[PDB]
């Protein structure tokens, strides 16, 4: 149901409160949602838009010198001057010759020398901007209870595509059969644009830092600019070629687009074609699941006779996905599914997919289910006919928390404190837990921004190691955030 | 050049991966470990005066790599 | 002749060695040279004239902005572009003003702005650098032949003028009656060019060095530029208008022909009107008198009766001259002048006007000759009808030492080393001395440049107050040659 | 409404028993007042006109020399004089050259000179002076009424324009609907006039202090003049050349205009071509606010159906515009506009534009008012169609706090005691704090007066570092009241 | 001349701009920097009459400061 | 502005007279005394912070007739 076969999934269960939960979705992930009732849905932003942008600043990559021309003047009669130089296309500069009777002046001095040459530009790197409206991100909202082919495909629409905007509001979805799905997201906070620079090469474009973008060494141009002529830092592209003291040279340096692709060394590439669709950053929902209805209530139970059709294929996190085929008469009904252990007295294990249904007797039905650690059987049918398929979950233990703590610090990692958003209020550990992040954000921004992955790894070794040493019990305060949080963020950055 | 400034420390990095990690990560202390063995007489120079300042022994390594470090 | 009245005459007492004396000739003194032979001769200098100068830097004066065209950029998006930013005619200035919704944007903030005006200079002011050669001196040489009306007269031809260039050589001047004088120039040290530049300002011209003409506030151009219309400094006669946060306006800063004739208190002015006529400076010659006739040796004694034809009047310095007619036979003769004392014993005082002479005819003749500092008969015949003179000299005993003593002083403020050039080679107690003054004149001579009259007479009276509050016998050294020679310096300094 | 993106502004809040508040407004800024039931007014001073200058003083530029006569005598025969001395529309001086026997005197002395030329102005500078009787101001009034075509609109009938002159000062404004209002300004107490003149060069004004302009060296001459006959210090725009001690000259000084531009530093322009239009300087009112209804009290509250025709568009001073276009019933209507957040949901955020409300229903309205510094979300319709819109807000949390105590000391740095008439009426605690900040700012006065920016950092660091060293706690003195704070006035001088 | 007394610490200053500002609000510290770096002699020599007359070295810097702002 | 850096101290002097001398050469220091004669509270403000600072009699001198000369 989109959502199966991602790597990163994200369970979140839990719309306490009044009958809304946070959740926060970005384009790599998937979220999957649950409850006590009000069926389970698969929520996967896919697209993020930006609507029309202006230009910013324009930098030239490659460029070509030609009118080269130069004049020179006898020793302490000033400097020279060329009509040439009145232009501002032509790269000029003054330099110091030998002069003597050998050169035709006299004096037999240092002279002055002018050289000139037209800065024409061919290739051209501009970069753009927009601002936090207009800007849309596209979002798919697909139910579960699986018809047939829909277990991960993005082709073919099993859910909805709403848009949100800054505009827009409430942002009412109505699903088929289901209820009526809202979601009240936050555009403006998720990706933080006005700091952005839609950056646009030949065929590529990137989303570059706008400080790093205008503190770039290149020929440079104003976004309003036309008759692109009067370029700017046009001699961090030419150089002059003075070997001994005699006559100089102008060179261009040549094509900067391989040199960019070192510079980008940390950028995120988007698709600058058709469209500025970007395929990064994150979404913060707030989800609200008031109208939501099963679609299979009101019918009654199968008769019997199921027929499995694809097998058991665990998904990784332990979520395994079966397919079984009804065969009876009364098509329109309910599928009876448990997972119980060996002698069948307790029921242990999850339904993913809540209330599986069989619809047109004709179609398979494939069915999500969570089992726990060990040997769990799944049943599904009635007496006559019924499937008792065994399933072994490969046992797990602790382990199962250590790596939902290392999901959590890892969501930590990338998402500074939108990761305390996945719950419902929290109060007295949540929002707290937002406030305290964001006095510890904010101050390890501004100490750790610019410096690379090595460096992070040395200044953690040294300020654990100037803590491991300390007296007062400063052990805490220079170890369990300062030091460990800086050595786990140094090796998990460079995403 | 464009070559430095290379847009790495500067926020704005989600969970998608970059224009070129995995491919610049490394490269780095490849690049100044290829320099150490071209150019041996600076290590054994910076051993030297990394060893005379420096009381502690965390001094002396934490010079000693710096001054390692900062020569491209 | 030419010398008599005119104020700071010097006299140089000297033909030693071989048969020339050191002297150091200014535009405003004038020498007059004696020995115990050789006919006493008049020096002035009376023209400096450089040939072909080059210029160097102009500037402009004043000028006048035309076509302001302003642009205007809605804030967060880029700089403004406008089309004249292209040519170096056009002054610019990128500000940044307040823009809203009521100026036609989208966004609340603060964006760019331009404004351009075509900078157009319409005065201008020219300096010219020329070399030590071909520059051109022009000298008067007049001997004392007392001729009826003849003393001091610039105007009339009674001397001869002669030219001398460093091109020039040992420059014979064949002056009639008398022989010839050689004089062993050196014009290449007098004025110290290749340091001080001609400026030209609508009709006046100064006399100002080069690392006070090249850092001048003002815009400037090139002197090997024709189409004078690139100004280079043109941001500082131009001042731009941006006065709450609304629009900005260009206004030209105004005329700076009084302005910079405030900048130009310390120069001296020449003429450059038709051609480049200085009337400042000095230059040393060797007067070499080993060809100088008397004119007036091999004639005979006269006879007597003269008659005194205008009346004793004193001069300046002390040296008196009267005018007198000879009656008798015998015209060409020489004339018993002796100035002795009352009891007639003693020959005293000195003749100035040496070997006078009645020229053929029954024309006046002037007698230059100085007495003693009490009475004195003046006699101007044999004794038959002799003239017997009364005359009393005031003072001239013990200030004429003290008056000698500080205009050697003041020679040496005015001059440098070059003071040292009026004996004729004393060896080792002139030419070491000279060496001496030029160490001590280029040690005090790289400090205390650029002060003035004022921070000289502080300077000395701090260095003296140290000196007079000091131990180890550094009292003498910090003040009998630097802290009161300082105070001195200070005093006679802005001639 | 007239009022937002000047990045000057003052929001003014409360009122104070009788319903008057105490403001100062200024030609930068623009007030904005706030009260409990009384709609949000927008003020600023836009005219400041002389209407009746008197000339003072005519100072000259430039000049020329016609008519030079020289007179000269003997050494000891006194001084001397031509009639062109006692004339004083002749520039005249005593000098001393060397006079003899060549220039027909006898004697041998310095005989003195004279050199007389006719002084003829050519360009002039007028400088008027006004009383402040007839120095009327003008001062728009535009309420906060959601108009179409409003925020930033300096033109229209958007306003009503009062005139404040000294002789009759209340003038009260009736604008169509919200009432009438009152304002008591109090124009004599404001820039002080007498002690201030309008001075006037060729295209161009200033606004100079008195005792300046009557200081200025530069050939002066009454104001109420006619002919240009008795100019007085004629001998600084001249000067008198004597070298050599042979003849003087003398010779215009050179047009003293962009000179003039270097002293009228600091002077605020004006302008006064047509008219005397001053544009600079601050004007103290009371404003009684009592007749001031709301417009829009007993309307119903709207049906819903909003839309946005203009989206947020954040200002600097962080409040929000939004425009809004109403489709529905019942046209004469109240906006049902409120800040609120999500869930449990708490009113935060103040509205400024106090009582929307719909009038002519095609017609957009454009509501102001400012979230708190994060999350905010903004609901405009009622039951259906729910107008709810995020917005984020950066920093503004402690923060603001420091801005608004920049805003305080900047306030209080450019205005004086007057800074303390922007809140109303304190009782005894801004009436003392007023009278401690005359005596402080009498004695910081006559001190620090005609001292610029540089000289008052470096007499604010050796008063601080005087007082860092100092005992019996004046420490807590020489650094508080003068010590940094002549260090922060030292920062703001020169505004 | 009349471009000296150049109208600053009169008063009258308001929040509008003056006439020649951000111009003149540095160009003494700019021809003061133009002259020590074209007359060091007298920078030197001020450093050592300026190092002789002053016990503390706060009023050696204030007479090297104020000796060497009184020259032009 | 052009007219300040006068061209004072720069050698090059002759016995004929300069331009502007018996006007340049005075016209400073009667500026200074003008100065002093309309702003009277800085020499006060100037005496008493050179009576504080300098240790002994003269450089109070100093640093007064300093401080009143480089405000102008
Ligand atoms: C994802 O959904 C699409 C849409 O149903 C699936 O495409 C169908 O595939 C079946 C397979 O035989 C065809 O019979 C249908 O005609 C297809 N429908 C179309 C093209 O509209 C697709 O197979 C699904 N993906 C996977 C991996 O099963
Ligand atoms: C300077 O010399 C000139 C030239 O000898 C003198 O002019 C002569 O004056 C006499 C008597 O006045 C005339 O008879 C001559 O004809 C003049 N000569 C010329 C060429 O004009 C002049 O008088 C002298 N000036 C003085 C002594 O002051
Ligand atoms: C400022 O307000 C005036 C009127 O109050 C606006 O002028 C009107 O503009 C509209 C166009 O939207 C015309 O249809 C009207 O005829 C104009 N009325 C006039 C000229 O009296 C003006 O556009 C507003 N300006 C801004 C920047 O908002
Ligand atoms: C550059 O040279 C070419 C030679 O073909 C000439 O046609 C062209 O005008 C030149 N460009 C300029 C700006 O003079
Ligand atoms: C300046 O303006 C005149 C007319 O106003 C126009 O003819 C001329 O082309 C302009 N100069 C430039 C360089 O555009
Ligand atoms: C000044 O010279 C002019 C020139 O013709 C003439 O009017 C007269 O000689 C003089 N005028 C005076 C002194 O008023």
């Amino acid at each position: 149901m989109r959502c199966i076969g991602i790597s990163n999934r994200d369970f979140v269960e839990g719309v306490s409160g009044g009958s809304w939960v946070d959740i926060v979705l970005e384009h790599g992930s998937c979220v999957t949602t649950m409850a006590k009732n009000k069926p389970t849905l698969d929520f996967e932003l896919i697209e993020t838009e930006a609507k029309q942008p202006a230009t910013l600043r324009k930098y030239c990559i490659e460029a070509k010198l030609t009118n080269t021309t130069t004049d020179s003047r006898c020793p302490t009669q000033g400097e020279p001057s060329l009509n040439e130089e009145q232009d501002k296309r032509f790269v000029c500069k003054h330099s110091m010759v030998d002069r003597g009777w050998g050169n035709g002046c006299g004096l037999f001095g240092k002279g002055g020398i002018v050289t000139c040459a037209m800065f024409t530009c061919k290739k051209n790197m501009k970069g753009k901007v927009v601002q936090p409206e207009n800007l849309e991100y596209t979002i798919v909202i697909t139910p579960h209870s699986g018809e047939e082919h829909a277990v991960g495909n993005d082709t073919g629409k099993h859910g909805k595509e709403i848009k949100i905007t800054p505009q827009s509001s409430i942002t009412e979805a109505e699903l088929t059969g289901y209820g009526t799905v809202t979601m009240e997201c936050s555009p403006r906070t998720g990706l933080d644009f006005n700091e952005m620079v839609l950056l646009q090469m030949e065929n590529k474009a990137w989303l570059v830092h706008r400080q790093w973008f205008l503190d770039l060494p290149l020929p440079w141009l104003p976004g309003a600019d036309t008759q692109g002529s009067n370029w700017i830092q046009k001699e961090t592209l030419v150089t002059f070629k003075n070997p001994h003291a005699k006559k100089q040279d102008v060179v261009v340096l040549g094509s900067q687009e391989g040199a960019m692709h070192t510079a980008l060394t940390g950028a995120t590439e988007i698709q600058m074609s058709s469209g500025n669709l970007l395929f990064t950053g994150h979404l913060k929902c707030r989800l609200r699941m008031d109208k939501l209805q099963l679609k299979g209530m009101s019918y009654s139970m199968c008769t019997g006779k199921f027929k499995v059709v694809k097998e058991i294929a665990e998904t990784q996190h332990g979520t395994i996905v079966i397919r079984v085929q009804y065969e009876g008469d009364g098509s329109p009904c309910k599928i009876p599914f448990e997972i119980m252990d060996l002698e069948k007295r307790h029921v242990l294990g999850r339904l993913i997919t809540v209330n599986p249904i069989v619809t047109e007797k004709d179609s398979p039905v494939n069915i999500e289910a969570e089992p726990p650690f060990g040997d769990s059987y799944i049943i599904i049918g009635v007496e006559p006919g019924q499937l008792k398929l065994n399933w072994f979950k490969k046992g797990s233990s602790i382990g199962q928390m250590i790596e939902t703590t290392m999901r959590g610090a890892k969501r930590m990692a990338i998402l500074g404190d939108t990761a305390w958003d996945f719950g419902s209020l929290g109060g007295v550990f949540t929002s707290i837990g937002k406030a305290l992040h964001q006095v510890f954000g904010a101050i390890y921004g501004a100490a750790f921004s610019g410096v690379s992955w090595i460096m992070k790894i040395l200044i953690g070794v040294i300020i654990t190691w100037i803590g491991m040493n300390s007296r007062s019990t400063s052990l805490s305060v220079s170890l369990v955030l300062v030091g460990v949080v800086t050595l786990y963020l140094g090796v998990m950055v460079q995403a | 050049s464009v070559a430095l400034v290379p847009h790495v420390g500067m926020g704005l990095e989600t969970r998608t991966e970059t224009w070129m990690s995995s491919e610049g990560a490394w490269k780095h202390a490849q690049r100044i470990e290829t320099w150490i063995l071209r150019h041996p007489g600076f290590t054994i120079m910076a051993a030297i005066l990394a060893y005379t300042i420096g009381t502690t022994h965390f001094q002396r390594a934490l010079i000693f790599i710096l001054l390692t470090a900062v020569a491209p």
